DNA sequence: GCTTGACAAAAGTGTTAAATTGTGCTATACT
């Protein structure tokens, strides 16, 4: 008893991953390539964690209010104008 | 060099030399500790970490 | 051989064993080794050699007393080699 | 000749900064982030801006990133001055430095020029934490979560302190009491702290043999057993012959001798098409037949 | 030679509460 599932990597390589006939078939599979692969047939239901990695903007917004930033930008722009 | 130039460390003496390494490197730790630590808020017990001493023997 | 002594170091009995060790026991076995053919004998002058054979006391070069000799040593010391 | 020498020759080229310069670069960086975010938000909200001004904001970014890079390249010395103290603790000097630079990068991202504190004041925290956190995540061949590396060091601290007060290594009870945890926990903790040893080491005298050579492969096959096991399979085959055709198959399926996977009474009764109780009854009789002296005496030796 | 319904133990399965684990952070100044 062997199920043959094929996944597709982002770079274009394909892989065959034999599974048991009775068990569920995943939608994404860590392949020999080292990258994630999506299965070709069976629909994916891929529930992406959807966790937005914290960025430099997040760290600045949590200390400067948008008004303080707007005032600073005016200072910089009023400075670049003067340079002309 | 010459034969007579041989010293011959005795058991007690070459043991002491190993202690020197333990004490000296212990003072190297106390120098670093006292600068970062608050003055008068530290004692010999807090500055002395005898680990390199006992671990040396 | 025979078992001489046993030393048992337990955990219930507080004792003091490396972390994780519960019980520690050591058995001492003794052996009475008869001088056997193959063993290595030697004198104080560097002469050494194994026991090639052990004859019964009956068939052994014996003095006129009937007093058998204990060991028969060949003339190891070649000339110049000496071992005086 | 030497690499750590090279890294120092380059960071030493950058010119250190005064209190006034830090704030200017800090300002340019924050202006760069907001300018970049404003341009992205205006497209989302379907808004436009004056042509000349919009192009001015774009340059604010190029100047903002130059500020970010300039701010880091100036305080690289600070990272090294902090990385010197953690050498020899199981982490190469450079690795400490690079991890310090990672911490340094974050300090720049969170520094606040409005507080008026010198930059080195707030950067030392992140650079320091970046190095320590790195050691707990990389120093050990067998990784230990930081919280466990945290408690292990706390226990060694109590141990060292208790060692200095009592004049004797504190027992698990003394060490557990002072640390407000069970003595068995400190023991379990003391097992985690142990680090591995090198197989490539030389325990034999004068490199006669490395340590790894003395490790048994207990999983390797045992020739005598593979033969006895083979003779046992052959002997059971004969014993199976004495049983009923169906009765022999039931014993095979019940223990999985044929397909290597046992089957419950229902499954066995499903292949023979009878109740699961009937299979239970049949099996019991097989065992009685198997315990008969004629059929069973031959297999005792196989324990 | 077989099945029924009882009953139980054992094996699962879904739902929750610890605990374990990973990340962020600390503002005299410190190069």
């Amino acid at each position: 008893p062997r199920q043959v599932a094929r996944y597709r990597t982002d770079n274009g390589e394909e892989f065959d991953v034999p599974f048991a006939d009775d068990a569920e078939i995943p939608g994404t599979w860590l392949c020999r390539n080292g990258l994630e692969g999506t299965l070709i047939e069976g629909d994916v239901p891929e529930p992406k964690k959807v966790k937005p990695p914290r960025t430099h903007w997040d760290m600045l917004l949590e200390r400067r209010s948008v008004e303080e930033l707007e005032e600073l930008l005016k200072e910089r722009l009023d400075l670049i104008k003067a340079k002309r | 060099d010459h034969f007579g130039n041989r010293r011959l460390r005795t058991v007690g003496e070459l043991i002491q030399n190993q202690i020197r390494v333990g004490l000296s490197r212990m003072e190297r730790v106390v120098r670093e500790r006292m600068t970062t630590q608050d003055v008068e808020a530290i004692t010999p017990q807090t500055l002395i970490n005898i680990r390199p001493v006992v671990a040396a023997i | 051989g025979k078992v001489i002594g046993i030393r048992v170091f337990s955990r219930e009995d507080d004792d003091e064993l490396p972390a994780g060790v519960n019980e520690l026991v050591r058995v001492y076995v003794a052996q009475k080794r008869k001088i056997s053919d193959g063993d290595k004998l030697a004198g104080r002058h560097g002469n050494k050699g194994v026991i090639g054979k052990i004859l019964p006391v009956e068939d052994m070069p014996f003095l006129p007393d009937g007093t058998p000799v204990d060991i028969i040593l060949n003339t190891h010391g070649v000339p110049r080699r000496m071992n005086i | 000749a030497d690499s750590v020498r090279a890294y120092l020759k380059q960071i030493g080229k950058v010119a250190l900064l005064n209190a006034e310069e830090e704030v200017e670069l800090a300002k340019r960086i924050e202006a760069g982030l907001y300018a970049t975010q404003k341009l992205a938000e205006l497209a989302e909200k379907g808004e436009k801006l004056p042509v000349q001004q919009r192009r001015d904001m774009q340059w604010i970014c190029r100047d903002g990133d130059r500020a970010k890079n300039h701010l880091l390249e100036a305080n690289l010395r600070l990272v090294v001055s902090l990385a010197k103290r953690y050498t020899g603790r199981g982490m190469a000097f450079l690795d400490l430095i690079q991890e310090g630079n990672l911490g340094l990068i974050r300090a720049v991202e969170k520094f606040d020029y409005t507080k008026g504190y010198k930059f080195s004041t707030y950067a030392t925290w992140w650079i320091r934490q970046a190095i320590t956190r790195a050691m707990a995540d990389q120093a050990r061949t067998i990784r230990i979560p930081v919280h466990m590396v945290e408690v292990i060091n706390k226990l060694g601290r109590i141990q060292r302190e208790l060692l200095q007060d009592l004049g004797r290594e504190p027992t698990p009870e003394e060490l557990a009491k002072e640390m407000d945890i069970t003595p068995e926990k400190v023991l379990e903790i003391q097992q985690y702290a142990r680090e591995p040893i090198s197989l490539d080491q030389t325990i034999g005298d004068e490199g006669d043999s490395q340590l790894g050579d003395f490790i048994e492969d207990s999983e390797a096959v045992v020739a005598v057993d593979a033969v006895s096991f083979t003779l046992l399979q052959d002997q059971l085959q004969s014993v199976l012959e004495t049983l009923s055709e169906r009765e022999a198959g039931v014993v095979r399926l019940r223990f999985g001798l044929t397909d290597g996977q046992p089957r419950t009474l229902d499954e066995i009764g499903q292949v023979y098409g009878v109740t699961r109780e009937r299979i239970r009854q049949i099996e019991s009789k097989t065992m009685s037949k198997l315990r008969h002296p004629s059929r069973s005496q031959v297999l005792r030796d196989y324990l």
